[PDB]
């Protein structure tokens, strides 16, 4: 039920208390909550290689913007094989790849990251993190969120 | 104007009452499946505030990982009892909607019991899903709809934007993709690149590697038939999946330590 490495205890003893389960309006009747179904898993069917075809038709309407964030410490998904990914789609409006900062405290400026920005569509790395972005740099991630929200620059 | 029936009352664990609404409760999908939700309203103007989608990966992984663990407004302690407000919760500028997906995931469900599923079914599923949440929540039609994901939402994300940009009643301004799965090529080939300069092969394998696997420049790592190619691709995959290193997040320590 965990992925390898992963401890989920904390999330799945809170739950599976059954005043939480009350608290969110879950049916009784329903079986033990899980972190990740190995079911659901096993059973699923893959179909899709590559997304370039489904980006690429986002992008043709022009109405939306697009963010590939990437905790560059991470190996299920490492940051290389999005941002080549993103070079790939061949976007207009190209812009020079340039670091992001985020100030922290007394600490000052610091380099979150870096982004290489199109067109509706812009690629970003978290220095530091890994798979899950929110959890290693939390402040990060929430300026990256509001910067993305408020269709702000990401530097 | 709201599903007064959805709405947490008191959660515990939580020592001061939060100052937005939450709910909890299901969304239609296709055929027989309800997927629960937990949507968490903003905590700065919910009125005017966007509405953002977020989907956890797996597939099979439930979302309510990214509200507990990851960004949501309060998270969970290593106790698990305790949940401790978040000072950069994603919830302080956005109405967050974090829906277990597909069917069988967490909390979520079908009548018949299968959840046997794939790409193009879990993206109409999650259409019907934000249909059934903007009739549950009507007051959240003409907002800034955001849809959010992590690792293989990557195929979740931009399959269900592609069927949402067709429906124009769904106020869609952008999507954001964590760490996800856009093409399993350029994930296997930047991930052997990856292993051996983050110092996991040597230069006796990445040698063999560049030899075999590889004309000139280009390197195939992805559906290569070279014998020597396919025998180091193994070692590779050896040390990176199943070895004691962390595989989302190298500088973390593995939970439960080296098998
Ligand atoms: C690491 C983690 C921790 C908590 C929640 C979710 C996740 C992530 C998804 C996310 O980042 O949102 N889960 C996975 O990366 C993941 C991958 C899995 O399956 C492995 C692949 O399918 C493979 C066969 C291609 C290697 N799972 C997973 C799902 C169900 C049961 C066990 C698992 F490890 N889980
Ligand atoms: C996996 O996670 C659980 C939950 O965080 C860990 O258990 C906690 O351990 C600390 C320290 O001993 C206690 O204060 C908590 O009360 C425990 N919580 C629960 C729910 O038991 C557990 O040690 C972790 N296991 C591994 C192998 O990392
Ligand atoms: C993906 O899943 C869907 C849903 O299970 C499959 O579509 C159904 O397939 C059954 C059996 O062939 C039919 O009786 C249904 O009428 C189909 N429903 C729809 C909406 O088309 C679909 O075939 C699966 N795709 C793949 C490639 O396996």
């Amino acid at each position: 039920m965990d992925p390898p490495c992963t401890n989920t205890t904390a999330a799945s003893t809170y739950l599976n208390n059954p005043y939480v389960r009350k608290a969110l309006n879950i049916p009784e009747q329903l079986p033990q909550w899980d972190m990740c179904n190995f079911l659901v898993n096993l059973q699923y069917r893959r179909l899709y290689r590559s997304m370039n075809s489904q980006y690429l038709k986002l992008l043709s309407s022009q109405k939306y913007q697009i963010l590939l964030y990437n905790g560059d410490v991470d190996m299920a998904c490492n940051f290389m094989g999005d941002e080549w990914f993103v070079d790939s789609l061949n976007q207009k409006m190209e812009v020079q790849r340039r670091p992001w900062l985020v100030k922290y405290g007394d600490s000052g400026e610091q380099i979150a990251g870096f982004v290489k920005e199109f067109s509706h569509i812009a690629f970003l790395t978290i220095k530091g993190a890994g798979h899950m972005v929110p959890t290693d740099k939390p402040l990060a991630a929430f300026t990256m969120f509001s910067r993305f929200l408020n269709k702000q620059p990401y530097e | 104007r709201a599903p007064d029936q959805d709405e947490i009352q008191r959660l515990p664990g939580l020592a001061k009452q939060p100052s937005f609404r939450q709910y909890s409760g299901y969304l239609k999908g296709s055929g027989s499946k309800h997927l629960h939700y937990w949507f968490v309203e903003s905590q700065k103007d919910p009125e005017n505030s966007p509405v953002v989608l977020w989907l956890n990966g797996g597939p099979g992984c439930s979302s309510l990982d990214g509200l507990l663990t990851e960004h949501g407004p309060f998270l969970v302690q290593p106790d698990g009892v305790t949940l401790e407000y978040n000072p950069y919760s994603w919830n302080l500028i956005a109405n967050v909607l974090y829906l277990e997906s597909p069917a069988g995931v967490g909390f979520s469900y079908s009548d018949d019991k299968f959840y046997a599923t794939n790409d193009t079914e879990v993206a109409q599923s999650n259409f019907e899903a934000l249909q059934d949440f903007f009739r549950l929540f009507p007051e959240y039609k003409n907002n800034k709809l955001f849809l959010t994901g992590e690792s293989y939402a990557g195929i979740y994300i931009p399959t269900l934007a592609v069927l949402v940009m067709q429906d124009p009643s769904m106020n869609l301004q952008g999507l954001a993709v964590g760490n996800g799965l856009s093409s399993y090529e350029q994930n296997d080939n930047s991930l052997v690149y990856f292993a051996y300069y983050h110092g996991l092969l040597g230069n006796r394998l990445w040698s063999s590697l560049q030899t075999h696997c590889c004309s000139q420049n280009k390197c195939n790592f992805y559906d290569n038939k070279d014998l020597e190619c396919v025998t180091n691709l193994q070692e590779v995959a050896r040390i990176v999946g199943n070895s004691g290193l962390n595989i989302y997040n190298l500088y973390a320590p593995c939970a439960g330590g080296v098998p």
